């Protein structure tokens, strides 16, 4: 009755939680790696932004020179 | 460094290009350790877009980025730098870049940081607000309207929030000067209410200052959880204390406490004592009080001539002065040829004399717990390791370690104290200090050390509040700041370390350990109380209070995050069964004391988390309602109240604190939810009323009446049920007397009629009384019969005194019923 | 009592699971918002390249004008 239900809950629950805790940890690690990838994406983005601003400024300098 | 700076400055007096940019990039390192005019002239040329355009690739945006770092370095040097920067036009020069086109978001985000360092001094914010021509405030207001990225609208908001704080201090000064000097009519409640309203903004703009008034790193994004950014930050408090000093805050609080009208006002005394309490909890804040030491004494007198805040402030200031003297002694006199030097003996004697009264040991152990003030005593012992200076230092360190509860000084100094205690094996004052720092043996304070501390507590749990088991007070103080965050502040970013800390706590069996700690502490103060050790010394009381507070804080931190939004259920009925007994033992006397009250608040908070985690959909099934997290907690609390004859008055306080206040969308949501769960425990709630009705105690009776009023004000069915119970008590009381003989009236009947009269005064109880006496319900004729009996008693009075109280009570009941 | 031990062990393990899953949720939400901010940065990059193209085109027209 109740005792058998409690024992089955104990056994199967502990087994399957122990099994899927590892996949939960894998998910955490995957999200950490994705966050790292986002970090270098951001860094590259501001690098391109600074370089492009340099290009525009030298273009405007050539503009002021020719006119 | 100065020689190098002179050579660089003279070499590039008129040189522009790559060498000039290199010099600009190199200067900020040199300035750390009339050249000021040339530096200012250089700074205003590095911020010019007309000079950046005329430079080659990669050299044009490195000139602009290096011109916003000379501003952040020249301004921090002093007022002589900020004055020159403002005279040169840095405020307008930093807005021609933010308004310019095609500027990247990483260079606009750097110009804000240069401006934040200019308006951080009172000479700067005066020019920012009052125009020199449009001011910088108006320009920033227009800049907000323009479309910007996520990090530029957040950086411009910090400058705006800092400007608000400067303009709440300016209106306080004008309001106070007009209130005191002019009028003391105009001193009305429509004017004082502004002062209390303004003084609650100063306390609000300084509590949230670290989060809404600092400039975040360039690589940080405004997310509610902090990811992808440098861990370090900046401290805004020095700037805030720089604004408070310039406005003469302390010279004005004394004015509000020394004027005929608002000194006697209890709402202004409380408002101004909350700013002062917050301001004195930090080393910078305590040093703020001693900078203008003359104005601090007058404030102490003003607060004192009017509970122990003035004495605590005096003790803290004296302790800080003595600590500064101790540090200064070992600087001018590097070597102490005379170990018993008169100056240091006097300093130690004064410090020792402070530590007699309990309010003095709570201020000696508080100043020594900030920064590295504990190093003076350790240095004093190490120099001399007997001399009399050694004994005083040993006593003072024992006091500091025993009393202080914020154990952060122990993360760095626990290595020196342990070896010093090992060195002297014959001193009775060091053999005890080494027992307090027993768990701190090769421990590094991070999350990885939590299992070790929990293991130590689990092992040495048998010895609590015994001479050998004094390391449990420290093993629970250390564990309570590693894993327990401070109370949240509006505008915060949720750091993710705190979730991992709670996961580690649950992994390392924190739940069972803390429950065992609470149970063991409970079964010392009640059953082993026969020794009657009722806080004979200040150690047994402070230690017990600290253990209780630390365990409660850990329990609350675990249970709040675990039972956050009803995602997971909780059925362990041990926490809401030992919090009642702890309340009975400790919080038995309001409580006040600033420590006995917080325990009650924490107990109520822990008990309340069982209600928030509720299912709003499964509110109909009997199984889902009689086996909910709400119902189990309520059953445990109600059963706990009715188990000890001594634990009735304290239990009624707990029940009153649990229930909502007596009588929009959220108000009805909780009130009707409360009545739905209360309906299940009908037999438990009915037992409270009947059991406590047959007793004679004024506080118990008043608490019972208050609880009845609250439960009636909850919702309608509960009020009707309570009225059924009470009128049934009336019915049985009047049926106890045989109708064959003359009717017998006792004092219990008088108390019951008084209870009916007290209940009938409330409209919520009035409607239930009317509904019950109307007799609409089937089987409701008995209540009509008892009302007829009361009417017949009214029609047939007597001469007995008890009959007189009965008649007056029934007449009052009828008078209330007629209304 | 078997119920007490059962609820205790299941509570420990399921509390670990619930806290882990929460940690995942407020990591994912922050990652999504950071992706949105990256999209904003990319929009800036594309517009800035567009003005590069416009200015370079007008460069070619003035160059052919100069001859």
């Amino acid at each position: 009755l109740g005792r058998q239900l409690s024992q089955g809950r104990i056994a199967q629950l502990e087994a399957e939680l122990a099994l899927q805790k590892k996949y939960s940890e894998e998910l955490k690690s995957s999200q950490d790696e994705l966050n790292d990838f986002i970090i270098q994406l951001d860094e590259e983005v501001e690098g391109m932004q600074s370089t492009i601003l340099v290009l525009q400024q030298q273009l405007k300098e050539t503009r002021q020179q020719l006119a | 460094a100065s020689v190098k700076l002179t050579e660089l400055l003279d070499l590039y007096r008129e040189d522009r290009g790559a060498k000039w940019v290199t010099a600009l990039e190199e200067i900020p390192s040199l300035i750390i350790k009339d050249s000021l005019g040339q530096l200012v002239d250089w700074t205003m040329q590095a911020l010019n877009l007309q000079v950046a355009l005329r430079q080659p690739i990669a050299l044009n945006v490195r000139q602009l980025k290096a011109g916003t770092k000379l501003v952040s370095s020249l301004a921090e040097c002093g007022a002589q730098g900020v004055t020159g920067l403002l005279q040169a036009g840095v405020i307008s020069g930093l807005f021609e870049l933010l308004f310019a086109d095609h500027v990247s978001s990483s260079l606009k985000l750097n110009a804000f940081k240069a401006l934040d360092s200019v308006i951080s001094m009172t000479e700067g914010m005066e020019a920012f607000l009052r125009g020199r021509e449009k001011s910088g405030y108006q320009k920033l207001l227009e800049l907000i309207l323009l479309d910007q990225t996520v990090r530029v609208v957040t950086a411009g908001s910090a400058i705006l929030q800092k400007c608000h704080f400067y303009e709440v201090l300016s209106e306080i000064k004008r309001l106070g000067d007009h209130l005191a000097e002019k009028t003391s009519s105009n001193i009305s409640e429509g004017e004082i209410e502004r002062l209390i309203n303004l003084l609650e903004e100063v306390f609000h703009l300084m509590e949230t200052a670290p989060h809404t008034m600092i400039q975040q790193p360039v690589k940080s994004f405004p997310t509610m959880a902090r990811i992808t950014g440098p861990p370090e930050r900046d401290d805004p408090y020095p700037v805030l204390f720089r604004y408070l000093h310039s406005h003469h805050f302390l010279e004005l609080v004394t004015l509000l406490l020394s004027i005929p009208v608002t000194s006697a006002h209890p709402g202004v005394l409380q408002a101004t004592k909350d700013v002062l309490k917050f301001l004195a909890q930090s080393q910078k804040g305590l040093l703020f009080f001693m900078s203008e030491y003359e104005a601090t004494n007058l404030l102490i007198r003003a607060l004192c001539h009017f509970d122990a805040f003035a004495l605590w402030l005096q003790d803290s200031t004296q302790t800080l002065q003595c600590i500064t003297e101790l540090f200064s002694h070992f600087q001018r006199c590097t070597a102490s040829e005379e170990t018993d030097h008169s100056d240091l003996l006097g300093t130690l004697h004064n410090l020792y004399l402070i530590t007699f009264n309990p309010v003095g040991r709570s201020a000696v152990g508080h100043v020594f717990s900030l920064e590295k003030n504990l190093q003076s005593l350790i240095t004093l012992m190490e120099y001399y390791s007997k001399s009399v200076a050694y004994n005083y230092a040993c006593i003072l360190i024992l006091v500091v370690v025993q009393s202080s509860s914020d154990v952060q000084m122990l993360e760095q100094h626990a290595a020196s104290l342990l070896k010093l205690c090992k060195a002297d094996e014959n001193n009775a004052k060091l053999q005890e200090l080494g027992k307090w720092l027993e768990p701190l043996k090769n421990l590094r304070f991070e999350i990885n050390c939590i299992p070790n501390l929990i293991e130590y507590v689990k092992q040495n749990i048998d010895n609590l509040m015994t001479p050998e088991g004094v390391g449990l007070t420290t093993a629970l103080r250390v564990l309570c700041n590693v894993a327990c965050p401070p109370p949240p502040v509006e505008g915060q970013q949720k750091d993710l370390k705190w979730n991992l800390a709670v996961i580690q706590l649950f992994s390392a069996e924190g739940m069972d350990t803390f429950i065992r700690v609470l149970q063991k502490l409970n079964s010392i103060l009640t059953q082993p109380w026969r020794l009657h050790v009722n806080m004979g010394t200040t150690l047994h009381r402070v230690t017990t209070i600290s253990m209780a507070r630390c365990t409660l804080t850990l329990l609350k931190t675990m249970l709040t995050e675990l039972l956050r939004g009803g995602s997971f259920e909780f059925k362990d009925m041990r926490v809401p069964s030992a919090l009642v007994t702890l309340h009975m033992l400790l919080c038995s006397i309001g409580r006040l004391d600033s420590d006995e009250q917080k325990i009650q608040n924490d107990i109520i908070d822990i008990l309340l988390t069982f209600t928030q985690g509720v299912n709003e959909k499964l509110t109909i099934s009997e199984e889902t309602l009689a086996n909910n997290t709400w119902s189990l907690m309520l059953k445990e609390v109600l059963s706990s109240i009715l188990k000890v004859p001594e634990g009735f008055f304290s239990g009624l306080i707990l029940l009153s604190e649990l229930l909502p206040l007596p009588l929009i969308s959220v108000a009805l949501n909780t009130r009707k939810l409360w009545s739905m769960h209360l309906h299940v425990q009908a037999k438990l709630l009915q037992e409270i009323v009947r059991s406590f009705s047959g007793t004679t105690c004024q506080p118990i009776q008043h608490m019972l009446r208050r609880i009845c009023v609250q439960l009636c004000d909850l919702a309608s069915p509960t009020a009707l049920l309570i009225m059924r119970t009470v009128l049934d008590l009336i019915v049985e009381d009047l049926q106890s007397t045989s109708e064959d003989k003359e009717k017998q009236y006792t004092s219990q009947t008088t108390r019951l009629l008084a209870l009916l009269d007290a209940l009938a005064s409330h409209k919520a109880c009035k409607l239930a009384i009317l509904h019950l006496i109307n007799g609409t319900i089937k089987g409701d004729e008995r209540y009509a019969e008892i009302f007829q009996d009361l009417l017949a008693l009214v029609r047939s009075p007597g001469d007995s005194v008890i009959r007189q109280q009965c008649v007056e009570y029934v007449t009052s009941i009828l008078q209330s019923l007629c209304d």
